[PDB]
């Protein structure tokens, strides 16, 4: 369709207006004194949130060129959310500052591509300085502090996440879900707890608990689904001779086979319980093999070659303790070689490295947490659904920040790390004067997060920024107490990955945006 | 022990060949059920129209190439699967 | 060696004709399975209603035109495919 | 950062048809040294037709890679079992490409590896295939996503002749997509 074309200062001014609309909607949330933004949702009640990426996602402007600017700067928050899961507001603030200073420079007639090159050079040097300035975050106290800061100073969230990480461990997986109660609950399950229940209710050994409890049972792992008792009959007879209980993991047990298993269950010849295998095609086999390695068994499949009529007790897996309920099956202390478990975990890690999808990688990490380490679920407690959404967003932020902190370390929060980095980069120079000006606008933009935090507290951003710059090291301004001190000592820690990612994404988008001379869009 | 009647015979099928001539392992449909089996028991003999019982050309302990079909039946003697069939189903005996 | 019973015969099928009369190579369905085969072994003979075994007209070593069908069975002796069938299936012997 | 990835020689985007073919578990890939290269234009489901080829490969002892439309069912299962049993290190992968392209690429692999493609149109059958019929390569890496053939044992002059034929087709080729595929 017919296009509206704008050039030079007019297009840049409209782009800046759109960026400013989005950034003003977002930056009111930055910092502890930051406020909440209500996002009208077509379906459901309005969402109240203190996250830059959600506000940015909702922003869309009537003016086409302003909307272009808003979408472009919205990519910053989206990318920051995708990479680090936190820092989206700091990233939007950084992008706005870079855009404002760079557009000022363009209005001064300097070459925008050289400004972009200066910004890129300053940001590369800044990333190196952040890595140098970063300190490891391995203790639980620092992890709790990081979670508390990322949860808008909610000490409970930080301590809960620290406890969860301490329990499940490094290979452990932690997920955040809604809770029925008003209080945050931490649920940690170790070993295999795949979500498959008993195929027949009558398998329940303990009625008062409504669950099957097996003591030192054999484990049969069949890749196929069965409906006849003939093929497993040697295995059942061998188990009955042994006398120990048996657990069946298979694609499906039904009809005559299932009925025979149930009858033998009451009759007492064999304590047998059968559940469905976890997952689906091309993943069911993987989870079956992980269970086999954990329990020291072998999977019965047609592809592998073995048949169930020829299966033996040695073929069957071994575990210390088993709990079957309606929703999930739990295996405790599977009798399997440790070295095999670590080898299988290493193979799954290699596939994770090969994996390029978030869903795939999270499923493999869940498998790893099933084999070794544990899995934790944080049930967010809130009185209402709007509070539930807000608190869940904050807890997810805290979890992402804690993972980033463990991965790459911590730096002083409150925008202090960027201030120190910019101070260390005062001597950085480019190939020409325009690149030098780009470096300077990047350095000045590095002060934007601290200034916006101070502004959200109602204080004077320039005075606080000057005081912080006059300090050295980790000295900063705690916005929650309106006091100055060592950011590390007061527990205001920012993951190095979060700060670095915010700076990088804001710099890339803003540097490209300042290089624009023409804008083409549909007419109104 | 189970002995057949008339021209029927009790034959125990041989295990399917796990490996091929060149040592290649055969699985599933590749390792088809063997048509050759040892004779466990032989019937008294077939009854002709005139009323005399003619002895069967099969003897106990001789390998026989049988023709699988409706004529052959599956029965379990002492937890061991045996086939029951007429001498007609037997094609050729395997000697040496 | 495998020898048949009653009126059955052990026959080894001839290789399909690779080329036609005019030297044209036949492949796939064109090179159909030959209905002519050499006789490897002959059964003692057919048993009549009266109880005597009548010898078979076919002899060992004579080429026979056989009728492929359900009556014939495929069996492998020493990794060589042989057909098993009744003398009825044999149509005409190929002499000279 | 900008990354440069250069793959040399044949490396089509086909992975192993069965995960259990993996010779090296820590890498999750099959590494066959001096293996025969069986190139079948038809798909495979029964083991009877390749059985002479498998027996020959076994007698020799070198590994065998089966590039065919699809190896599944009984054939795939027996190949996998024989893979663990150690009689023959056998890996089977799907033929690269689709209609008409797949044939041509099979023939290029045959020229590179000095083998012959087993097809019904060409006339030969797999029961009659021999070791000389099978191709040869110095090394073959199979992974889940792609197959790589290193130093296929084939006459150089034949490779240049086939390349010249494809070049002629490229010259005649007008469509951008087709030209890129031949390139
Ligand atoms: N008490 C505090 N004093 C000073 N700075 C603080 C304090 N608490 C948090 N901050 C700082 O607030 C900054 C950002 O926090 P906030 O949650 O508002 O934004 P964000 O992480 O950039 O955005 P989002 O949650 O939308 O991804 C961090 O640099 C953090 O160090
Ligand atoms: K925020
Ligand atoms: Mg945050």
């Amino acid at each position: 369709a017919a296009k509206d074309v704008k050039f030079g200062n007019d297009a840049r001014v409209k782009m800046l207006r759109g960026v400013n609309v989005l950034a003003d909607a977002v930056k009111v949330t930055l910092g502890p004194k930051g406020r909440n933004v209500v996002l009208d949702k077509s379906f459901g009640a309005p969402t109240i949130t203190k996250d830059g990426v959600s506000v940015a996602r909702e922003i869309e402007l009537e003016d086409k060129f302003e909307n272009m600017g808003a979408q472009m700067v919205k990519e910053v928050a989206s990318k920051a959310n995708d990479a680090a899961g936190d820092g989206t507001t700091t990233a939007t603030v950084l992008a706005q500052a870079i855009i404002t200073e760079g557009l000022k420079a363009v209005a001064a007639g300097m070459n925008p591509m050289d400004l972009k090159r200066g910004i890129d050079k300053a940001v590369t040097a800044a990333v190196e300085e952040l890595k140098a300035l970063s300190v490891p975050c391995s203790d639980s106290k620092a992890i709790a502090q990081v979670g508390t800061i990322s949860a808008n100073s909610d000490e409970t969230v930080g301590k809960l996440i620290a406890e969860a990480m301490d329990k499940v461990g490094k290979e452990g997986v932690i997920t955040v879900e809604d809770g029925t109660g008003l209080q945050d609950e931490l649920d940690v399950v170790e070993g295999m707890q795949f979500d498959r229940g008993y195929l027949s209710p009558y398998f329940i050994n303990k009625p008062e608990t409504g669950a099957v409890e097996l003591e030192s049972p054999f484990i049969l792992l069949a890749d196929k689904k069965i409906s006849n008792i003939r093929e497993m009959l040697p295995v059942l007879e061998a188990v009955a001779k042994a006398g120990k209980p048996l657990l069946i993991i298979a694609e499906d047990v039904e009809g005559e086979a299932l009925a025979t298993l149930v009858v033998n269950t009451m009759r007492g010849i064999v304590k047998v319980a059968a559940v469905k295998a976890p997952g689906f095609g091309d993943r069911r086999k993987a989870m079956l093999q992980d269970i086999a390695t954990l329990t020291g068994g072998t999977v019965i499949s047609e592809e592998i070659g073995m048949e169930l009529e020829k299966a033996t007790l040695e073929d069957l897996g071994q575990a210390k303790r088993v709990v079957i309920n309606k929703d999930t099956t739990t295996i405790i202390d599977g009798v399997g070689e440790e070295a095999a478990i670590q080898g299988r975990v290493a193979q799954i890690r290699q596939q994770i490295e090969e994996a390029t999808s978030d869903y795939d990688r999270e499923k493999l990490q869940e498998r790893v947490a099933k084999l070794a380490g544990g899995v934790a679920v944080i049930k967010v407690g809130a009185a209402t659904e709007v509070e539930m959404k807000e608190k869940k967003a904050r807890v997810e932020d805290a979890l992402h920040a804690t993972r980033a902190a463990v991965e790459e370390g911590v730096v002083a929060g409150g925008g202090v790390a960027l201030i120190r980095v910019a101070s260390k980069l005062a001597d950085l120079r480019g190939q020409n004067e325009d690149q030098n000006v780009g470096i300077k606008v990047a350095l000045r933009a590095m002060e934007a997060p601290l200034r916006q935090i101070v502004l959200n507290c109602g204080e004077e951003p320039s005075v606080v920024a000057n005081t912080v710059k006059g300090g050295d090291g980790n000295y900063g301004y705690n916005a929650a107490t309106e006091e100055y001190g060592n950011m590390i000592d007061m527990g205001i820690l920012d993951p190095t990955k979060v700060t670095r990612s915010a700076l990088q994404y804001a710099a890339s988008v803003a540097g490209l945006m300042i290089t624009t001379e023409c804008m083409v869009t549909d007419l109104p | 022990n189970i002995r057949p009647l008339h021209d029927r015979v009790i034959v125990k099928r041989k295990e399917v060949e796990t490996k091929s001539a060149g040592g290649i392992v055969l699985t599933g449909s590749a390792a088809a059920k063997s048509t050759r089996g040892e004779v466990l028991a032989v019937g008294n003999g077939r009854i002709l129209e005139n009323g005399e019982v003619k002895p069967l050309d099969v003897k106990v302990g001789d390998i026989v190439i049988f023709n699988d079909g409706y004529g052959v039946k599956s029965e379990k003697i002492d937890n061991e699967e045996v086939l029951i069939m007429s001498e007609s189903d037997i094609l050729a005996i395997v000697e040496a």
